[PDB]
């Protein structure tokens, strides 16, 4: 029909064809993922490897939001950069006042009125990305995920591109392995793995793996990136499993 | 190639070059040079060079082209799918048949935008006959003929009738005439004097033609 | 649609841009409750359950702008939020430059106002939710506003937003009009939810659990909204009277 | 006026152009190598004809015809002043530089139209400004 | 398709709204004018067949922008006026900074200039109201005649032909006219432009109006009676 | 059956390749980044327009190097009207 | 359809595209850049001997030492005009200095490759694109005699002999053969005259042409009607003897 | 797929990927070609001039911004002129407030923000050109390749212009030789040469074609003409 | 011709007259007939009216 | 249809007039029916009422405003296009003249006021008219009671008796043959009770129907006592429980 020439039109199933086509968009990226413990949060996404030309630990996309929150995004990269240098200052423009580190569901409300203003506004164009952001605020642990038509919950597992239906029955099996959640350097080696089945259907090249959390018992509300023998020890573990 | 309206630019311009070159007028209507039917269009067409191909006695003429002007895109719309065929078909015709002058083709038509490029083919038709005004002498030539037999008050002369005039095309300017007389019947006189041209120019570019020139830069 | 590219009144008379601002409001197909006691006000809304990677804890169609005072939406979401945020603006500030407690009489009737600027504005969306709200007053008691996409805002003795409000109205007509009072007995709040659930089961025709519904409660000067634990108690008070 | 298919044959009952597809694809893919025996058509609009026919295997180049440029119009009309009495002093490429880039019949006409101003001023040879004058009638006679 | 946006070049290399600005001119008055050696002559034709009206109080077509500089327009009045406004407002400001008189160089690229802004702004209508800028320049009584185009060009003419029928009486422009000998004498420049203003106008008299700019800040408007006279003798070889 | 996408249209390619006489030095999977909504009937027409390259390049057989210049357009289009800066 | 920013999945331009036709279309400027001068001329184009042949100029100074060639829409001409003239003035007020002929080129090109009302990081001034295109010459301290060309779609490139205008494709074919490094300044401005003579319809003479010279001495000077007709008459007398 | 979609930037496509980057995608291609690459101790790019004819002098496609920062442009004229302003103005910003140079990899988000706005406004004029930007800060050299989409990625080297895939193949096999050089720039640049060469077809091979600009620890990134970039060619 | 632009004022029409001036004629003889009549004395006014 | 220039409000119509004033209309024709009566005495005004669910609180929609004790004012139409506009309005209203004429503006002046806002809404380009028409009755000491027809196209006229909505043209007819300007007050209300009985018979009462009338001053609405020389509010609007009792005496 005529109704997906611009933004700001009512189309007949209630959404716009440009949102329909941004989720799409959305699909066409690489595999973000995350899960929410009791003591923290865990992200782990996937960088697709263009060729051998690429430097690792460079266009990694953490993204550390004050020193409790990481930021991740799975879809455009040009998009998702310009929201992240955006939501850093609505949550720096917090503490410019109130003069304290942001809550987490306080956080979501700022990037949740600039993104679903834009929807409404034809000038501006919508965000086609999916922002995955996290950590421990004052209150405890919180993770919300800002999908590209605005709306957003609270999410105890984050799941977002192509391999989000193949990486939502593995964060379900989370309950079945304890009911309580696993650890917080157990939920490292367990959404490692995820990432490498996932890759079936980007197995035509090649990848790196990227993996953040913060929580209170080891960084003691620090957001930092996995390294040393937990980061090899995670690629060893689904190499044995796959075996 | 013709223009303008019929009767005037489209008749008169037709039939007075047959005159001095002493050949036959040949009339083809346009509109039935296409039968909507496959094969009748290229026929009819190589028979018109035909009769005029013996002896040259005459000379073909086309007027009053609204159809086989305009195939559109397609048979509906006013154009036909035959039309293509015809027209295409018909250059070949025109490169084909050649004399030194003593047989022409001459066609009429409002709008050469919808004519196929192809029969065209510029150097073959050099001559494109604009619609001009009449100028003060056009009106003078039409009066004499008239006035020659109808006779005419001390009132009335040349300067007199073309003194206010809208230039009206050599037809009109005789239909302004047979008003004159017109109101010389209802007088019962066979002289019109200068009382009824009077009445006469204004029912005729008026009354008898609705023009009123509409001002406002229109 | 020759006259259908934009938003005006079109040749037929009728906005096109309604037509589908109402189909959007069931485009979630949640069914919601707006009751009012003697001196208390229950609504009740439909939590739908997503899958495990949800917190249906977290999800929530009634808002709180102040106490007392609520909000029940239903229709899309990211205009809920954004309604949401600029409901509580007008709250906040006219308690400061008018220094009054802001009813849900203007509450519905600033919303609706500024329906109007939404429509005037060709490069700005109109709501296309069905902002509903309740809070008591202390001269008029216990009122419902519900403001329609359109901008029109009346008082409900007792409204529902869903496809089934054709069959929630006739159930509880008979009811107002037996004891000629718009009002539900038990003055005492604890007791009024029993009743609200109660109407609203044999209404939709749908028992539902603690984890497909949300109950909300606005007293005088206080508001809260009952957990999950709390919501498993009012049916067990429903068996004791 | 022939194509894969017509009105009368295609959409028809009777047989004329439905059996000249066969002579294009059993005679010549077929039987007939590609070196020795070539085709080639010549058509408006590709659309005209059978799709069948506009896949690969068959028709493949397509020509388009472009228009002649500067030098290309300029070796025309020397070659049309050979057989038309001209000025020895004359100069062809100055003329197809005024008209611009124009069919094979267009450029031809700038040589005919040349003698008709001659007329006008009774001369035997068609000089500069004849020429000039002549791409003036092309530019504003059809404005195209 | 291309006549909608004037920010638009058009394939043509010219923008068609600018022709379609030509077509009122060629629908609307005439302007006509030739300067000497010592004096600028500017006739113009204003339309009597409007019955019932009050030539006294009908301005007229030539507008006096300077004491030695007046401007003549062909086209519709009501752009014309905004023409003549802007063109005094800028004709003052002269004297409020520079204290000369009215150079008619600048003022022709003022008045070039509203038509320049008005066309390159987007989603304003420029002028399509032809004016002719005559004068002298200070202290000089050499004439300067500058033209103003849709087009947002100018050019300078000894003698220009613009409105209905510009070509027609530009021939007689180019043949009795001569710019290597300009007539010297006032009578001969206006006696002359009254017999090329005749073809339009049709023996007419209130429908020209002629000013006639002298040196030293002069400015004279003939009458009815003596626009006339020159009319009695171009039509004297006619009744001979 | 929509457009085969960007390796689906690798091996197509190699088995056309396998038809005609190279030098077997050719990548398929190299050749399909050059590629952009092509069928399989037009990847045919694509290798008789890649052979011609051999012609402008002098050379008896049709290498790797004649494909690329010949896969990317080397047909009609807007060609080099406009190129840089005009 | 065209679209202005939305393309084809091919990709020509459209406002750059309507520009050249529309250069193609104006008055031919033609100029040569040797070591011992520069030299510009222009075709007035005169219709009719009622027009001027000196009011008018398609030749503007920006400098004494610095000229500018015009061949285009004079009426988007001016807002550029204007602007070199203040930038000539610019420099001389902040850095009192003569500017570079390069440095120059550039200042000017900057105006005529931004456009658009909306402003973000720069300011704007004009509201829609300008097609035209401009001729700097002139001389330095460092480059010397330099000729660059103004284009409003990509950046300036640096010509010897450039010829823009109907005269463009015309003259430009024996810039590539006639030009040598050692042409003087006589040479230069007979090989400028048989050239424009040969691009040029009508007859020539002074009414007709108007040339100029850029020299470090003399700086801008523009060839009168006495001189024009002198040049004119050497190159018959050249043309007689090839 | 003619029309039906896309009025402006903002209009995404069915598939979900906005054509207007594949629009000025081709003026990459038809435009300017540059081959470079970089190690830990050095960066160097070299760029090929283009002009028109004989007459017609090459013009420099790599632009000076910063002392130890440089890039080339190819793609659109005004879309790079603007934007070299934009990152000059940030560099002298880094090095009034925080006095400290320019990262690499600031210099890319800033330039990725600036883009982003015009694209998701109404209209507007997003820019086209391809910029690949080389500099040494604190953190050492990188290299930055900059699409019309606004992607910014991370690499040892690429080549962006006409016939790209020749140099594109030959940093693969290469990949690990000028990578282990460091601290002899001499053959950073050899291998540069080769790189561009191995990509273009050899239309013109001559001295004023190739324009060699390299920085590192030692040698800020200046720009070499003349006798300077014909030793090694 | 056939392709007219009446939504801008700036929009120059083929005819060289904005439609929006000749349709607005109509509108004026749609509305009463009004006379005005200037005098040397004074001016006399007299109008019907539409409704 | 045929040109989306009349639609256009930047545009002029081709057909000579608006299509998005009588479009508008169309709007104004959807909704309820209203009308009004003008007498010497006084002026009295009724309309019809939504009455939506039947569980709708009948108490809340008020159709007849207060703009000045002596101006009366009733509407038709969309809910938010009439706050709207008073709201902006009254402040016009107080703006241009209450801060300068320090009184409660007069009923020239007023009307004259409301009809410019819908001047600029029917003008700027993006902004759509009102689809409400709204029905002024006042009184003033210069022109004494007036009757005004505010169409959304921002032309305003007097009317002795007039109606809008679906029953505009139905109740013309009946209200121009039926009054008489030498007529009362009083037996204009209850003509104007049987004419918009004629719209719907199934609920006549206060509920869905709300009736005001002006008049002189009333000292119980006046809020103060012992100043005689400012007169009480000549507006009053009757309580639905007291148009009942009007309804027995019909």
């Amino acid at each position: 029909t005529g109704y997906d020439l611009s933004n700001s039109v009512f189309s007949p199933d209630g959404r716009n064809f440009q949102v329909e086509y941004a989720v799409k968009a959305v699909e066409n990226g690489t595999t973000s993922i995350g899960i929410k413990c009791n003591d923290g949060v865990v992200f782990a996404v996937e960088k697709l490897i263009t060729s051998k030309l690429l430097v690792p630990q460079k266009n990694v996309k953490i993204q550390v939001v004050d020193r409790h929150i990481g930021c991740v995004y799975s879809g455009l990269i040009p998009d998702g950069r310009h929201l992240v240098n955006r939501g850093r200052e609505e949550a720096a423009s917090f503490k410019k006042l109130y003069k304290t580190p942001i809550p987490i569901p306080a956080f979501a409300d700022r990037l949740g009125q600039y993104v679903q203003a834009h929807t409404l506004y034809n000038s501006v164009r919508p965000f086609g990305v999916s922002t995955i952001f996290g950590g421990v605020d004052k209150n405890g642990a919180h993770l919300y995920m800002l999908e590209p038509s605005g709306s957003y919950w609270g999410y105890k597992g984050a799941a977002t591109g192509k391999g989000r239906q193949s990486a939502k029955a593995e964060l379900e099996k989370l309950v079945d392995h304890h009911p309580e959640g696993l650890s917080a350097r157990e939920a490292v080696k367990q959404a490692a793995k995820i990432i490498y089945l996932a890759h079936e259907d980007n197995k035509e090249k090649d990848f790196e793996l990227e993996i953040s959390w913060c929580s209170l018992s080891e960084t003691n509300g620090l957001h930092k990136f996995v390294k040393g023998d937990l980061l090899q020890e995670a690629i060893d573990f689904a190499q044995k499993e796959i075996n | 190639i013709l223009y303008g309206a019929p009767g005037t630019g489209k008749t008169l311009l037709a039939k007075a070059v047959a005159n001095q070159t002493s050949a036959t007028f040949l009339r083809i209507v346009g509109s039935e040079l296409i039968q909507k039917y496959l094969g009748d269009g290229p026929r009819l067409c190589r028979q018109i060079f035909k009769v005029a191909g013996e002896n040259a006695p005459s000379i073909v003429f086309i007027d009053e082209i609204d159809a086989i002007g305009t195939k559109r895109y397609d048979s509906n719309s006013g154009g036909e799918r035959e039309i293509q065929r015809t027209m295409l078909e018909l250059l070949n015709q025109l490169d084909g048949f050649d004399d030194r002058g003593d047989v022409k083709v001459i066609m009429a038509t409002n709008k050469i935008e919808t004519l196929d490029p192809a029969l065209i083919r510029p150097g073959r038709i050099d001559r494109k006959i604009l619609f001009e005004n009449p100028d003060l002498s056009t009106k003078k030539k039409i009066l004499g003929i008239h006035t020659s037999k109808m006779n005419l008050s001390e009132d009335v002369n040349l300067e007199t009738l073309v003194t206010t005039k809208d230039d009206l095309s050599g037809a009109d300017i005789q239909a302004m005439c047979t008003e004159a007389g017109l109101l010389a019947l209802r007088e019962r006189r066979m002289q019109v004097t200068a009382e009824d041209f009077k009445q006469a120019k204004e029912r005729v570019m008026k009354n008898k033609v609705e023009e009123n020139l509409e001002g406002l830069y229109l | 649609g020759y006259d259908r590219h934009i938003t005006i009144f079109s040749p037929e008379g009728r906005l096109y841009q309604v037509e589908y601002a109402f189909k959007a409001t069931n485009q979630t197909n949640i069914n919601s409750l707006a009751v009012r006691g003697k001196d208390c006000t229950v609504v009740i809304s439909q939590k739908k359950v997503p899958d495990k990677l949800l917190d249906p804890t977290t999800v929530s169609y009634i808002f709180c702008i102040s106490r007392t005072i609520g909000m029940v939406v239903n229709g899309p979401i990211p205009d809920a939020r954004n309604a949401a945020l600029r409901a509580k603006a007008e709250a906040a500030e006219f308690r400061y430059k008018y220094g009054y407690d802001m009813p849900c009489d203007v509450l519905a009737k600033r919303m609706a106002n500024l329906s109007q600027i939404y429509t005037q504005r060709a490069y700005m969306r109109p709501l296309g939710v069905i902002l509903t709200f309740v809070s008591v007053d202390e001269e008029l008691g216990p009122s419902i506003y519900k403001t329609d996409p359109a901008g029109y805002y009346v008082g409900y003795k007792a409204t529902a937003t869903g496809p089934k409000q054709q069959e929630i109205t006739t159930n509880l007509e008979n009811h107002f009009k037996k004891s000629k009072i718009d009002h539900i007995n038990e003055e005492s709040w604890e007791k009024v939810v029993e009743f609200a659930i109660t109407h609203m089961i044999d209404a939709l025709g749908t028992e539902f659990s603690k984890n497909d519904l949300e109950v909300g409660v606005a007293t005088k000067d206080k508001f809260f909204t009952l957990s999950a634990e709390n919501i498993e108690e009012r049916l067990v008070a429903i068996a004791e009277q | 006026a022939v194509g894969g298919a017509r009105f009368d044959d295609g959409a028809g009952g009777d047989n004329e152009v439905q059996r000249t597809m066969l002579e294009l694809i059993t005679q010549l893919d077929g039987f007939d190598p590609r070196g020795n025996i070539k085709v080639m058509f010549a058509t408006n609009r590709p659309n005209t004809l059978d799709p069948a026919l506009l896949r690969p295997g068959r028709i493949d180049r397509k020509v388009e015809f472009s228009l002649p440029d500067l030098e290309g119009r300029a070796n025309i009309f020397r070659i049309h002043s050979k057989s038309m009495s001209v000025e020895r002093g004359i100069r062809w490429e100055l003329i197809s530089r005024l008209c611009p880039n124009s069919t094979g019949a267009e450029l031809r006409s700038v040589c005919t139209e040349a003698g008709m101003f001659a007329i006008r001023a009774r001369r035997k040879v068609a000089t500069e400004k004849d020429f000039l004058k002549a791409v003036d009638k092309v530019i504003s006679g059809y404005k195209k | 398709g291309y006549d909608r946006a004037l920010s638009i070049f058009s394939p043509d290399g010219h923008i068609f709204q600018v022709e379609y600005a030509l077509e009122a001119v060629k629908r609307g008055t005439c302007a006509v004018g030739v300067k000497g050696k010592n004096c600028v002559v500017l006739g113009c034709e204003r339309r009597s067949t409007l019955k019932l009206q009050d030539t006294r109080i009908t301005p007229s077509k030539v507008s006096k922008i300077d004491s030695h500089v007046v401007l003549s327009f062909s086209g519709l009045n009501a752009d014309s006026r905004i023409l003549i406004e802007k063109a005094r407002v800028e004709a003052q400001s002269h004297r409020l900074t520079l204290e000369d008189p009215v150079t008619v160089e600048y003022l022709t690229r003022y008045v070039a200039g509203v038509q320049q802004r008005y066309t390159q702004s987007g989603g304003v209508r420029p002028f399509g109201v032809s004016t002719l800028i005559a004068g002298f320049d200070p202290r000089d009584d050499e004439p300067k005649l500058y033209q103003t185009e849709p087009s947002g060009i100018y050019s300078s003419w000894s003698a220009q032909t613009i409105g209905r029928n510009s070509k027609t009486v530009r021939e007689f422009l180019e043949k009795n006219y001569d710019r290597k000998e300009p007539p010297a004498t006032v009578e001969e420049c206006v006696k002359l432009t009254v017999r090329s203003l005749l073809e339009v106008v049709q023996t007419g008299a209130k429908n020209i109006e002629i000013t006639v700019v002298k040196p030293d800040s002069d400015i004279v408007a003939l009458s009815s009676e003596e626009i006339n006279q020159y009319v009695t003798q171009i039509e004297q070889e006619k009744q001979e | 059956f929509p457009l085969p996408s960007e390796d689906s249209r690798a091996q197509i390619l190699q088995i056309h390749s396998r038809k005609m006489t190279t030098d077997d030095d050719i990548n398929w999977q190299e050749l399909a980044r050059s590629t952009d909504e092509f069928n399989g009937a037009q990847l045919k027409a694509v290798t008789v327009e890649a052979g011609m390259i051999a012609l402008r390049n002098g050379q008896s057989s049709v290498k790797h190097e004649d494909f690329v210049e010949g896969i990317s357009e080397v047909q009609a289009r807007k060609s080099k009207s406009v190129s840089f800066y005009a | 359809d065209r679209g202005v920013s939305t393309f084809s999945p091919e990709g020509r331009l459209f406002q750059v595209e309507y520009s050249l036709e529309a250069i193609k279309l104006g008055s031919t400027a033609i100029g040569i850049a040797t070591k011992e001068g520069v030299v510009l001329g222009v075709e007035k184009r005169a219709t009719s001997p009622l027009l001027e042949s000196d009011s008018i100029e398609k030749i503007v100074e920006i400098d004494r030492h610095i000229g500018c060639a015009m061949s285009g829409l004079t009426a988007d001409a001016r807002s550029m005009i204007e602007h070199a003239r203040t930038a000539a003035v610019t420099h001389n007020l902040y850095y009192d200095e003569d500017i570079n002929v390069e440095s120059l080129t550039q200042s000017v090109c900057d105006l005529a490759l931004r456009f658009g009302e909306g402003a973000s990081g720069e300011e704007r001034l004009m509201s829609r694109p300008f097609g035209v295109a401009l001729l700097i010459a002139g001389h330095d301290a460092d480059d010397g005699y330099q000729l660059f060309h103004a284009e409003p779609s990509g950046t300036f490139y640096r010509y010897n002999a450039k010829a823009i205008g109907s005269g463009s494709e015309g003259a430009q074919a024996e810039l590539l053969n006639e030009w040598h490094s050692s042409l003087t300044l006589k040479e230069a401005e007979l090989l400028v005259l048989k050239i424009l003579k040969q691009v040029m319809e009508e007859k020539l003479d002074e009414n007709n042409a108007q040339l100029s010279c850029i020299t470090k001495q003399d700086g801008f000077k523009i060839y009168d009607n006495e001189k024009t007709a002198e040049l004119i008459k050497e190159l018959k007398e050249k043309e007689a003897a090839e | 797929f003619r029309n039906n979609y896309d009025g402006d930037t903002v209009t995404f496509s069915p598939t979900g990927r906005l054509f207007q980057v594949e629009y000025a995608l081709e003026a990459i291609k038809q435009g300017s070609v540059t081959v470079g690459l970089r190690s830990n101790t050095h960066a160097v790019l070299v760029a090929l001039k283009r002009n028109a004819d004989e007459l017609s002098s090459y013009q420099k496609k790599i632009i000076k911004c910063d002392e130890h920062m440089g890039l080339s442009l190819a793609g659109l004229a005004p879309d790079a002129r603007v934007l070299s302003n934009y990152l000059r103005q940030q560099c002298n910003y880094s090095s009034l407030v925080f006095n400290r140079k320019l990262a690499v990899e600031r210099a890319g988000h800033l330039l990725c923000d600036k883009a982003q706005k015009n694209t998701q406004s109404y209209g507007g004029r997003p820019y086209g050109v391809g910029l690949l930007i080389i500099g040494y800060d604190k953190s050492g050299a990188h290299l930055l390749e900059f699409q019309p989409s606004g992607n910014v990625t991370e690499l040892y080297g690429t080549a962006i212009g006409a016939r790209s895939q020749g140099a594109k193949t030959y940093l693969e096999r290469t990949l690990d030789t000028f990578i282990k050089i460091d601290g002899n720039p001499d053959e950073l640049i050899k291998a540069g040469v080769e790189a561009i060469s191995q990509s273009l077809r050899d239309e013109s091979l001559t001295v004023d074609n190739l324009s060699i600009a390299i920085v590192g620890k030692d040698t800020p990134f200046t720009i070499y003409d003349g006798e300077a970039v014909a030793k090694y060619i | 011709g056939s392709r007219r632009y009446d939504s801008r004022t700036t929009i120059f029409s083929p005819e060289g007259r904005l439609y929006q001036v000749e349709y607005a004629l109509e509108s004026i003889s749609h509305a009463g007939t009004a006379i005005g009549i200037m005098a040397s004395d004074g001016i006399v006014l007299a109008a019907e009216r539409k409704v | 249809m045929t040109d989306r220039y009349s639609f256009s409000l930047t545009t002029f119509s081709p057909s000579g007039k608006l299509g998005q004033i009588d479009y508008a209309l169309t709007a104004v024709k959807q909704g309820v029916t209203s009308l009004g009566i003008k007498a010497t005495n006084g002026v009295v005004i009724a309309t019809e009422k939504k009455s939506s669910s039947p569980l709708a609180m009948s108490e809340t929609l008020s159709k007849v405003s207060l703009l000045t004790p002596d101006i009366g004012a009733v509407y038709s139409g969309m809910g938010p296009d009439y706050r709207v506009l008073v709201d902006k309005s009254r402040k016009v209203a107080h703006t241009s003249y209450k801060r300068i004429y320090g009184e409660y503006p007069p009923t020239k002046l007023l009307v004259s006021e409301v009809a410019k806002i819908m001047q600029e809404a029917t003008q700027s380009g993006g902004v759509r008219p009102f689809g409400v028409s709204l029905l002024i009755a006042g009184h003033d000491e210069f022109n004494g009671f007036s009757l005004y027809q505010v169409d959304p196209s921002g032309s305003y006229f007097p009317w002795k008796a007039t109606a809008i909505g679906k029953g505009s043209v139905a109740a013309k007819t009946f209200l121009e043959k039926r009054w008489n300007d030498e007529l009362e007050l009083e037996d204009a209300i209850h003509i104007a009770l049987l004419t918009l009985k004629e719209s719907v018979e199934g609920e006549f009462n206060g509920d869905t129907i709300e009736l005001a009338i002006i008049g002189d001053e009333n000292p119980d609405l006046l809020g103060y006592t012992g100043i005689p020389t400012d007169k009480g509010p000549r507006f009053r609007k009757l309580t639905s429980q007291e148009i009942n009792d009007r309804l027995e005496a019909l």
